[PDB]
């Protein structure tokens, strides 16, 4: 088993910044490879179970970055240079298979979402 | 984005090998859909052919990043990339042939890269292998347990003969990652793997295999995770 619980979602300006969280827990936590997909679901950016892969969507290199804390299994998906048309809610998701990639099929667990707004 | 499992690998594979003590090197390239379980590749004798026993002997030593998963089931062998994984096996087939095989896998420059080293030994001269009697492997089923820090299969894999007969193997493989991975419970893999075409002699060969992962235990609710 593998739960997932985010957090930050806020309003923030044009231009703005934010990070959202992704606390996994569970047996599997720590293989847990998480990505996130916004629903205004399309995919934003994925971190490995080890912390050490990260891969991105287009709209989102260069301007977001994803970490992970070992220790807590936690993601932590840092954006800026934030716009309206990044507003939506945003979810994390997991699969035990190393799989850090668009297709969210392939993440079987899901957290409850958090919404962001900009404007 | 060189370091990742994407939804298609492709994969390079060396060996080199020896069986009754006739050397021989393979090179090869393949490709696939890991997460679907599926791949094929193409093998060249490169050293040492054309090789004078059954293909079929090598084929099964030419990729586990390939195999669709569970999702509830840590697929301990993806999980171990890019830095990988080392394989080492038995076959102890039925007339006394010996089949002992080691692996490194590794993901390097958005590919997997295989590096096999191979020993068969004891083959008799009036079976099948050294006579290429043989016509491809049934489908298999893996059973995997943890066991002593790695991840262990074991089969009993039956070749068939032209001649309508079966010959037999029993199998068993280490699988370990190169760092530490968390390990999953016991649980089967069905496997096959086809010859999809060769030239006369065996120097060019492709190959097919899908292999797919189920659970052992758990109830109906664990079955088609
Ligand atoms: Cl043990």
């Amino acid at each position: 088993q593998v739960q997932l619980v985010e957090s930050g979602g806020s309003l923030v300006q044009p231009g703005g910044s934010l990070r959202l969280s992704c606390a996994a827990s569970g047996r599997f936590a720590e293989s847990s490879s998480m990505g996130w997909f916004r629903q205004a679901r399309e995919f934003v950016a994925a971190i490995s179970w080890s912390g050490g892969a990260t891969n991105y969507a287009d709209s989102a290199k260069g301007r977001f970055t994803l970490s992970r804390d070992n220790t807590k299994n936690t993601v932590y998906l840092q954006m800026n240079s934030l716009k309206p048309d990044d507003t939506a809610v945003y979810y994390c998701a997991a699969n035990l298979g190393n799989y850090i990639s668009s297709n969210q099929r392939l993440y079987g667990y899901w957290g409850q979402g958090t919404q962001v707004t900009v404007s | 984005n060189m370091a990742i499992i994407k939804e298609f690998m492709r994969f390079k594979v060396h060996m080199e090998g020896s069986v009754n003590g006739h050397e021989f090197e393979i090179e090869g390239e393949g490709e696939g859909r890991p997460y679907e379980g599926t791949q094929t590749a193409k093998l060249k004798v490169t050293k040492g052919g054309p090789l004078p026993f059954a293909w079929d002997i090598l084929s099964p030593q030419f990729s586990k990043a390939y195999v669709k998963h569970p999702a509830d089931i840590p697929d301990y062998l993806k999980l171990s990339f890019p830095e990988g994984f080392k394989w080492e096996r038995v076959m102890n087939f039925e007339d006394g042939g010996v089949v002992t095989v080691t692996q490194d896998s590794s993901l390097q420059d958005g590919e997997f890269i295989y590096k096999v080293k191979l020993r068969g030994t004891n083959f008799p001269s009036d079976g099948p292998v050294m006579q290429k009697k043989t016509m491809g492997w049934e489908a298999s089923s893996e059973r995997m347990y943890p066991e002593d820090g790695a991840l262990k299969g074991e089969i009993k894999q039956r070749l068939k003969l032209k001649d309508g007969g079966h010959y037999d193997a029993e199998v068993k493989t280490t699988y370990k990652a190169k760092k530490p991975v968390q390990l999953p419970g016991a649980y089967n893999v069905n496997i096959k793997l086809d010859i999809t075409s060769h030239n006369e002699d065996y120097t060019i060969v492709e190959q097919y295999e899908r292999a797919e992962g189920r659970h052992s235990t758990g109830g109906m609710d664990e079955l088609y995770k």
